[PDB]
């Protein structure tokens, strides 16, 4: 329901059902690809929402729980630059080329931050 | 910060100056006590066309490192380019002080001095130089005429 | 019961597009 | 001002002084018996017993670094090669790794076909090739000619070479094309191998090079 109303551009719901579906899984096997799957979802909606915070936080939960992911360090580092937090960010964007060198959209990324940061 | 300045000379011999230095850049201030990171940086900087910024970042090199001979290299060269070889003369003088027994510091030296106008300096230095290393005595000889 | 994998989110390329010209803009701003 | 920049598309009075020309195949000699500043200019190695194989490798040398001494860009490995025929020995990468011990064999018809066709517009400048006359008698190729074009479609006659003593490199730069330009513009060039010394059968390649023009840590 949550992804469904994400893709129905309706976010305010998705976030209220996959809270839902978190809150009902947070008790029980915080493993088996379930609390990854609901964890990545919401912090792609909070990311979608504007609100970075605890976007960042669901984030950093997955990765704990799983760091074999370019696509949660490709996501780390757009969250991080959108903030203001440059190392952070080219940090994690290393690790995804790092875990995949061939990425389109990391590179732009790559360029774009480091010149920020010479800029900075 | 090795690989930062990897990154940096593999944008500069591609020719993407700006780029090149961005790497530099960051390469310094991940150790901001460095020479020839500095003397990289800066030649990029003369790349791009800013040579005050240039000089400064030579300067702030050569007062963290007073003795350092490549740094020197660069004052004299781009003093050379940028036609102050009033300073450029006791640079090189102060380089070839610390550097009795390469030819390329006489040939340099001999140059401004000719270029200067102290033409028994310029021979004597030119002597040096061939008497030293006959591999690159072409350039050596078209000096000796040219001052003769 | 074969439960099917869970639906996963992506981050698209546009909304990161979207992202580095606003970031392009604001540091033109200053 | 449209009839005006037709005509220097299109001049038709301006370019045709006599129309009186020879139509013979022009003919570079390659001799190093004789010295002049023109050959000095395509030949490299210097004029000179045939020196044995040690000093051919050795001299093989000098030519390379000494063609690589001068301000030049090397794209010899930017563009796509085809042989007219292999023989499962030697492919043309031993023509190409600059080593005058390893070379590429072609086997096949008698006219032989070395094909170079570029994937972008480069304008070669400088042309060279290493020759190998008493290490490679037999195999020595005799008769050179070198076509030129955009294409396959369009590949046509540039220049004649023969053949007669040349143990070293040579170096063929292009004029006749564009006298302004002082180099060659195509992207399709291929050679032939029609004949060998003392009636060959089959043709080696010692070297072969393509010229264009444009401390540290660790």
């Amino acid at each position: 329901m949550g992804v469904m109303y994400f893709k129905k551009n309706e976010f305010v719901k998705a976030k209220k059902y996959l809270k839902k579906a978190l809150e009902v899984v947070k008790d029980l096997d915080p493993s088996s690809r379930t609390t990854i799957s609901i964890q990545l979802n919401l912090g792609h909606t909070y990311r979608k929402l504007n609100e970075n915070e605890i976007a960042i936080k669901c984030f950093r939960c997955v990765l704990e729980k799983n760091d074999k992911n370019s696509e949660i360090h490709c996501s780390l580092g757009y969250l991080y630059l959108k903030t203001k937090k440059l190392q952070k960010a080219i940090d994690h964007l290393h690790k995804s080329l790092y875990l995949k060198p061939n990425n389109s959209s990391a590179t732009a990324l790559l360029k774009n931050a480091l010149e920020l940061n010479v800029t900075l | 910060y090795n690989a930062y300045y990897g990154l940096g000379t593999s944008a500069m011999k591609l020719g993407q100056y700006e780029e090149a230095l961005l790497y530099f850049e960051k390469a310094r201030s991940i150790n901001p006590v460095n020479v020839v990171l500095i003397c990289c940086c800066g030649g990029s900087l003369e790349k791009l066309g800013y040579k005050e910024k240039a000089l400064q970042y030579y300067e702030l090199a050569c007062h963290l490192q007073p003795t350092s001979s490549l740094s020197k290299y660069k004052m004299g060269q781009l003093l050379y380019s940028m036609t102050r070889y009033n300073v450029a003369l006791q640079t090189f003088e102060e380089l070839v002080k610390l550097v009795p027994d390469d030819a390329t510091a006489h040939y340099l030296l001999g140059q401004t001095y000719r270029i200067v106008g102290r033409k028994k300096d310029a021979i004597k230095e030119l002597t040096v130089a061939m008497n030293l290393d006959p591999k690159g005595n072409q350039v050596i000889i078209d000096e000796l005429q040219k001052c003769h | 019961m074969i439960r099917r994998a869970p639906t996963t989110l992506q981050l698209s390329h546009d909304d990161v597009t979207s992202l580095i010209d606003d970031l392009n803009e604001q540091k033109l701003k200053q | 001002g449209i009839n005006k920049v037709l005509d220097h598309l299109a001049p038709s009075e301006l370019i045709k002084p006599v129309k009186s020309c020879h139509n013979k195949p022009s003919v570079l000699v390659l001799d190093d018996r004789i010295v002049d500043a023109a050959t000095k200019d395509l030949y490299v190695n210097g004029f000179q017993q045939n020196p044995t194989p040690e000093n051919l490798q050795h001299m093989f040398h000098q030519g390379i670094e000494i063609l690589d001494s001068a301000r030049m860009i090397n794209v010899t490995h930017l563009a796509l090669w085809k042989p007219s025929s292999f023989k499962l020995g030697n492919p043309v990468d031993f023509a190409l790794d600059d080593n005058y011990d390893t070379f590429w064999q072609s086997d096949g018809g008698q006219p032989h076909q070395l094909d170079i066709m570029f994937s972008k517009r480069m304008d070669i400048c400088v042309m060279a090739i290493f020759f190998s006359m008493i290490a490679d008698e037999s195999y020595a190729p005799s008769l050179v000619k070198v076509y030129a074009g955009h294409s396959p479609s369009d590949a046509r006659f540039y220049k004649m070479l023969e053949v007669r003593n040349v143990n070293g490199w040579v170096a063929l730069r292009f004029l006749d094309n564009r006298e302004d330009d002082q180099l060659l513009k195509c992207q399709f060039i291929r050679l032939l191998f029609p004949v060998n010394h003392e009636n060959g059968k089959d043709t080696h390649l010692r070297g072969i090079r393509l010229y264009v023009p444009s401390a540290i840590l660790r």
